[PDB]
């Protein structure tokens, strides 16, 4: 029978418990790892296509009927979460020094498009796709290339690198107008370089700016033709990763079983322990996700809507890519918040020979989220089946120094996990009493 | 390169044989050794210098929850129990028709019955072969305490493995 006495208990397997688990249990403390749900993920779990069916569908279709038409469950593993990795990327920088490289495998995504007047556009990935874009005349491109000259050459020490500019004192606006960038190249490098969902980073500083486009050209840097990486397999095995790092260094790990009550000390408010059909375990602190603590937890004002497509045929004008993000700024369509398009497809073991995986998400703001995607829906040609979703952005509402109840934020509408990784960090902290600094293993 | 795992209870002495295979070490310390995610060892089949890849379970069994990127690209797979307990030998039926499921069937089974230095045996070695004759693979009674067959388990898999490997090579009829 099993130990009830641990330095710490974690709930629910998505990526940042897993994450965090496994950093402890490397730490030497001792954690033990529960989930109410049979698999690893949580909300940004990888599911099968019958489990896509039952979650999102009314009437569920036959097996039969579903296995002419796409084949057999284990070929597919479709994420919930639309996300990709930046090569240089805080969460690949966390791969490589816990080693859990070793548990999970990558393939580059093909490439980024944008959107403009109704068409997509291949963002350039070299210089022979530079002179051949059709994004920005023979000058503006020259301005940008001593713009992204600067991005690389800019040292925070020496002040005789900056040109004359100061990231925090001067907006991004006012960068851009010193280089000489026109509207369509802010937008650009606004929102599919710097990657942000609105134009509202114009009027505010340019170091998060800067720091974001550094980042995007040093991940198109590392492997070459883009900045993105995806796991073979889907995304659930970038949590199963983690979840086998902490194993290994001594955490305990139960699926399927559901926390039937949380108890805390007498008095005091603070969290003593769990109590399951396995037993009841006890820590002086919890690590969870807001699914266990809804009372914990407030709105952040965001919904996000989430389709996923499923496709016969590559995505029109994309030179049939395996793998593929189409970003769709907001100003091309009169709206607040960019819509997102994340493509993978068979060569990553997401799904069945011949399909394709789209992922469609975006931060709502109409009473009628199905018509808001309707410009991305054009894009894809022949959709097979969608499977829509919309999904409230919670956060904690106290840190956790009350009641040592220490919650994780709800997956966010970004395309990447550079926010993620923020997360983990911030927990981190906040439940070691010191920053994360990264060990080799 | 070989890709081999080993599964069974929690308890059967897994990590044991696999450090006594690879490091030639026992300890009896009553815990679980933790600390150990995949050794490598060089073994010597027929002139062929194959490598072995030996992945531990981290204890993950304990609980059914195994993660698939361990069963992944399995090509030879140790069904262990403990020679001491029942349980351990009932399960291992259940054991095999979830290997099967995960490793897609191409993976090599073998069946093996640890702690057989132990005089608190409850399952004979009898008991141990009818079963492995009943599901189609090999038998091999080891103790990992006492080094009593241990190599046997290892060379006797990876020499099936590369058996299958080399009939499936195309031959050079032209040349
Ligand atoms: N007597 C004896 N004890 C063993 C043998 N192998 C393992 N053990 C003991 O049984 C326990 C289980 O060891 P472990 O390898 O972690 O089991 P696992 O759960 O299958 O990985 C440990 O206390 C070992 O010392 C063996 O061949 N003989
Ligand atoms: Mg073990």
């Amino acid at each position: 029978t099993i130990d009830t006495d641990y330095d710490v208990i974690v709930l629910g397997t998505g990526i940042t418990e897993c994450i965090l688990s496994g950093l402890l249990s490397v730490d030497g403390k001792k954690v033990l790892h529960i989930d109410k749900q049979d698999h690893y993920g949580g909300e940004a779990a990888s599911v099968t296509l019958s489990q896509l069916y039952e979650k999102f569908k009314q009437n569920p279709i036959s097996k039969e009927e579903r296995e002419s038409k796409f084949g057999k469950d284990r070929d597919w593993n479709v994420d919930l979460i639309p996300k990709f990795l930046m090569a240089n990327g805080e969460l690949t920088n966390i791969l490589i020094h816990t080693d859990v490289t070793r548990y999970v495998d990558f393939k580059q995504v093909s490439g980024s498009y944008v959107f403009k007047q109704g068409k997509i556009y291949k963002v350039p990935a070299n210089e022979i796709e530079a002179i051949s874009s059709p994004l920005m005349g023979i000058f503006e491109k020259r301005r940008m290339k001593k713009f992204l000259e600067w991005i690389s050459s800019y040292k925070e020490d020496d002040l005789s690198t900056h040109q004359g500019l100061d990231l925090d004192k001067n907006t991004m606006d006012e960068v851009y107008y010193k280089f000489g960038l026109g509207n369509s190249t802010k937008e650009f490098i606004g929102h599919a370089m710097a990657l942000w969902t609105n134009d509202d980073y114009l009027q505010q500083p340019a170091r998060p700016s800067f720091e974001r486009i550094l980042l995007y050209c040093q991940s198109v840097a590392r492997y070459g033709k883009s900045p993105y990486l995806y796991p073979m397999y889907g995304l659930g095995e970038l949590p199963q990763g983690f979840a086998r790092l902490s194993a290994i260094y001594g955490g305990t790990y139960m699926l399927d079983t559901p926390i039937d009550e949380v108890l805390y000390k007498k008095d005091t408010g603070k969290f003593e322990g769990v109590k399951t059909k396995l037993g009841t375990f006890k820590a002086p602190l919890v690590i969870a996700d807001p699914t266990y603590f809804p009372e914990k937890c407030k709105s952040t004002g965001q919904r996000v809507i989430r389709a996923i497509c499923i496709l016969n045929h590559p995505v029109p004008n994309t030179s049939n890519a395996d793998s593929l993000q189409i970003i769709i700024p907001q100003s091309q369509l009169g709206r607040k918040s960019d819509i997102y398009v994340a493509i993978v497809s068979d060569a990553h073991n997401v799904c069945s020979k011949g399909h394709y995986l789209a992922i469609i998400s975006t931060i709502i703001e109409t009473d009628k989220p199905h018509i808001e995607l309707e410009p991305a829906f054009k894009l894809l040609g022949p959709i097979e089946e969608k499977f829509m979703g919309i999904a409230e952005l919670f956060e904690p509402r106290e840190d956790g120094s009350k009641d040592n109840i220490y919650l994780s934020r709800s997956y966010d509408a970004s395309s990447h996990f550079e926010s993620m990784t923020d997360d983990v960090k911030d927990i981190y902290f906040r439940v070691t009493g010191h920053p994360l600094v990264l060990k080799q293993r | 390169i070989m890709k081999i795992l080993l599964i069974g209870d929690s308890g059967v002495g897994k990590s044991c044989l696999l450090v006594r295979f690879v490091e030639d070490k026992f300890n009896p310390s009553f815990i679980t050794t933790i600390g150990i995610d995949f050794k490598i060892k060089t073994v010597d089949i027929n002139g062929k210098k194959v490598k072995l890849q030996l992945w531990d379970t981290a204890g993950q069994e304990r609980f059914r929850t195994i993660t698939t990127a361990y069963y992944r690209g399995a090509m030879g797979i140790i069904l262990v129990y403990d020679v001491t307990d029942e349980r351990t030998f009932t399960n291992i039926k259940q054991w095999f028709k979830t290997v099967n499921e995960h490793a897609n069937d191409e993976a090599q089974l073998l069946l093996v019955g640890n702690k057989s230095d132990m005089e608190t045996r409850v399952v004979t070695a009898d008991q141990g072969e009818a079963l492995a004759k009943e599901l189609g693979i090999p038998f091999i009674e080891s103790s990992a305490k006492n080094d009593d067959n241990v190599n046997e388990i290892f060379f006797t898999l990876a020499k099936l493995i590369q058996e299958k490997i080399d009939s499936n090579k195309l031959v050079g009829v032209g040349n």
